[PDB]
């Protein structure tokens, strides 16, 4: 399972994360009850690059991957992310594909 | 002709399998470190100190602390929580020592309610029965199966 | 209720022969019954909950809620201490902190070197950290200075 | 191919006039080379140790492992084992908490058979009893019909 | 004092300190042999596996010490305290 996103240099990028399709094991009845954390890193690396970071208020709340693309990180980027359920101990490896490209239109001085 | 150590304007290639830095100051790894193994030189202790913050040990498949020829020492200045959420707790030892229990005085009068006694199922399951003048474990053998 | 903690003390930067003094922040600890650090008893302790000795190079006054000290080169490097916050409810919240003591950065190449010989044995003066801090603040006042840390004693010899 | 001097080895590519390698460490900072399999450094400041998504971390050591949590340790896992050779020591200051549906090794723990006709008759032995607030307490047994009812509660009055 | 060597096994650099840049981390495919792992000041220490098991061994003893904290042994299947020929004790004023 992979998903391709299209970030651009200059503005923020944020990814809301839902355990419904991110996790290979479906959460039936009320899905908001189950607490799941997420650990995202560069493929073959322990941590995200400087421009990108990750936060989570509570395990019973969705996490957030967010950051501003840099002109020095332009091109193809690979994110290996693991959905660590705080309860179910279920590993859900996932790949995200990022294409950092130049912004289109007038700049914002 | 096997390369062993090379430098250039591009990188610094080390073709060997070890890189020892003898400086007494040590390393400074500005973020997390990926490895399948951490150890020390033979006949040398290893301390994992957290001198100013807390520490965690997390494994989705499980953690197995081993001292096959030694002992596990676990003293804490505060409360210790053996929090099995909904699972079991098997305690496999020849001897269990509980020298720091509060001493109770048997009397006909009851200080309050909620008093119980500890009862053992034949398979090792532990439960409680209502405290009385005599034993009540034998009267409450429904849970044992 | 038991008091709670929000902010820690990361580390304390000190230098040999230099007097340091730190006042605890007012938001260091919280309690539902007190809500302020100043209205709550604060103590400093060692690893096994022993207080600082009178002769120790770092002391701390509870009424002034102020820690202070002056280290020596035999105590260069790391050290650990605990801050204990006890309320009127008899319950203690704990924070830990680490202190780094460094050598004097100027070292040996100082453009000035003041030297003086006094009267009387230097054994009680060296053995007493109170005498040492009194001497440092007295030089600071002799220059009229406020920050007594501007003095760095480098060496005392019995004569 | 030995070399010897006061300062040491040097090398700089003349097409950049940048010292690509030197051995006067105080001047030029050392950097980690590429392609390194292992490194044996005598002191490490590591924020986090983690494996990759395939195999298991192994904190293996011929020496002793002393992990110390200044603000506390939290072990999270599915199957959590403690295989010690000798005794296992669990010491606390305030209290211990064993929260869960506890089992026990019945075969491993000895059981007192009734073949002997009161060999420990009228002997000072204590029975474990359950307080209302989870606390446990031992009551000395005098006769065959000593229960867990107490008047002077060591659990404290159930406030 | 030896300040550099590079022979058939390994390369020793006698630098006073080893200082790596980069916030993305690093990868050491074989091992790290460090006598003392210390946390960064004002920073946590974390010993975790992303998806797999963690095994740690010390034949001459393990001291887990919380000099002011708790031992939150949070499991879900088994908190096995298996001693070969020793014993278990719970040194605390109260037992819950
Ligand atoms: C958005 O805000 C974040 C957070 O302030 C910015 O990230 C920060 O970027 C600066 C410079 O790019 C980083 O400073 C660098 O720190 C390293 C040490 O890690 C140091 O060696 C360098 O010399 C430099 O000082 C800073 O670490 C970094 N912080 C984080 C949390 O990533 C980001 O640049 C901002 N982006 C935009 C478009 O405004
Ligand atoms: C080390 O020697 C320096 C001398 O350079 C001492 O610093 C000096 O401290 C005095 C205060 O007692 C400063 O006097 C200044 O007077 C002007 C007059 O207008 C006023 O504007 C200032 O606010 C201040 O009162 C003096 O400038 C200052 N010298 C400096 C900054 O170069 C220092 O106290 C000595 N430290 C010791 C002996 O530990
Ligand atoms: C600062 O004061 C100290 C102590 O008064 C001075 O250090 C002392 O230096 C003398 C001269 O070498 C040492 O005497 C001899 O030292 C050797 C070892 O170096 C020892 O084997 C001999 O038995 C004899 O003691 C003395 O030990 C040493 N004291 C120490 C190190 O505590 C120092 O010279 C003074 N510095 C300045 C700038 O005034
Ligand atoms: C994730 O970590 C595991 C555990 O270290 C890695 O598996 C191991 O990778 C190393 C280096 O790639 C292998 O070493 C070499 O393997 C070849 C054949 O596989 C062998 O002929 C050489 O003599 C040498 O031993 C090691 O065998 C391998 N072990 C296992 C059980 O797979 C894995 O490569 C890591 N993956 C990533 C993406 O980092
Ligand atoms: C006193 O000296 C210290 C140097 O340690 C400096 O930080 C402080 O600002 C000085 N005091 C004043 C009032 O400038």
């Amino acid at each position: 399972q992979q998903t391709t996103l299209y970030p651009l240099v200059g503005r923020v990028f944020v990814h809301t994360l839902e355990p419904a399709s991110f996790l290979h094991l479906p959460e039936h009845a009320a899905p908001a009850t189950i607490p799941v954390t997420y650990h995202a890193h560069l493929q073959g690396h322990p941590d995200l690059p400087r421009w990108l970071r990750y936060t989570q208020r509570s395990p019973h709340h969705p996490g957030f991957l967010y950051g501003a693309a840099t002109p020095e990180d332009r091109g193809r980027q690979v994110i290996e992310v693991t959905a660590y359920n705080r309860d179910s101990f279920d590993t859900a490896g996932q790949s995200l594909v990022l294409l950092i490209r130049d912004p289109e239109g007038s700049p914002l001085p | 002709g096997k390369s062993l150590f090379t430098v250039d304007e591009e990188e610094v290639v080390v073709g060997t399998d070890r890189l020892r830095v003898t400086g007494p100051e040590g390393a400074l790894f500005e973020h997390s470190v990926e490895t399948p193994l951490v150890t020390a030189d033979p006949f040398q202790d290893l301390r994992l100190e957290s001198p100013t913050r807390s520490l965690s040990m997390d494994a989705p498949r499980g953690v197995h602390i081993e001292a096959h020829a030694g002992e596990v020492e676990a003293l804490s200045q505060m409360d210790i929580v053996l929090h099995s959420s909904d699972g079991t707790l098997v305690l496999d030892a020849e001897t269990v020592c509980l020298p720091k229990l509060l001493q109770g005085t048997q009397a006909a009068s009851g200080s309050s309610q909620g008093l119980y006694e500890i009862c053992v199922c034949p398979d090792g399951k532990l439960y409680l029965s209502v405290a009385g003048a005599g034993t009540t474990c034998q009267e409450h053998s429904h849970i044992c199966l | 209720q038991r008091p709670e903690l929000k902010n820690h003390i990361d580390r304390v930067d000190a230098w040999v022969g230099t007097y340091f003094e730190v006042k605890i922040p007012s938001d260091t600890f919280y309690d539902k019954e007190d809500t302020t650090t100043d209205k709550l008893k604060l103590t400093l302790k060692l690893r096994e909950q022993q207080l600082v000795g009178e002769k120790s190079w770092v002391q701390f006054n509870s009424n002034s809620q102020l820690m202070y000290g002056l280290p020596d080169s035999s105590h260069v490097g790391k050290h650990e201490y605990f801050m204990h916050a006890t309320d009127k409810g008899g319950l203690s919240a704990v924070d830990a902190f680490e202190i780094h003591v460094h050598k004097r950065p100027q070292g040996d190449k100082a453009p000035a070197r003041f030297k003086a010989k006094f009267v009387g044995d230097p054994a009680p003066v060296v053995n007493d950290i109170h005498k040492k801090i009194a001497l440092v603040k007295k030089l600071a006042f002799a220059f009229g200075d406020r920050n007594c840390s501007t003095v760095t004693l480098q060496n005392i010899t019995r004569g | 191919t030995s070399i010897t001097s006061d300062i040491g080895m040097q090398f700089f590519d003349p097409r950049t006039q940048n010292i690509l390698f030197s051995t006067d460490y105080e001047t030029h900072e050392f950097h980690l080379p590429s392609g390194v399999k292992s490194l044996n450094v005598q002191k490490a400041s590591t924020e986090r140790i983690t494996s990759n998504a395939t195999s298991d971390l192994n904190i293996k050591v011929d020496g002793r492992a002393i992990v110390r949590g200044n603000e506390g340790v939290f072990i999270m896992g599915k199957t959590i084992e403690f295989h010690m050779g000798g005794n296992m020591e669990l010491k606390a200051e305030n209290s211990i908490i064993l929260n869960g549906t506890v089992m026990v090794s019945t075969t491993r723990l000895p059981s007192s058979s009734s073949a002997d006709q009161l060999g420990g008759g009228d002997w000072v032995r204590y029975k474990l009893c359950m307080c209302a607030d989870g606390t446990l307490f031992k009551v000395q047994v005098t006769g065959q019909n000593v229960g867990c009812q107490v008047s002077d509660n060591p659990c404290g009055n159930t406030h | 004092k030896l300040l550099f060597s590079a022979d058939d096994n390994e390369v020793v650099v006698g630098a006073e300190r080893l200082r790596v840049l980069g916030a993305e981390g690093t990868v050491f495919p074989k091992s790290i042999e460090t006598p003392n792992v210390r946390a960064d000041p004002f920073k946590e220490l974390r010993l975790e596996s992303p998806t797999r098991a963690l095994v740690m061994e010390a034949p001459k003893g393990v001291e887990i010490n919380a000099e002011a904290g708790n031992m939150e042994a949070t499991c879900r299947t088994e908190l096995r305290l298996e001693s070969k020929d020793g014993e278990i004790k719970l040194d605390a004023a109260k037992i819950k």
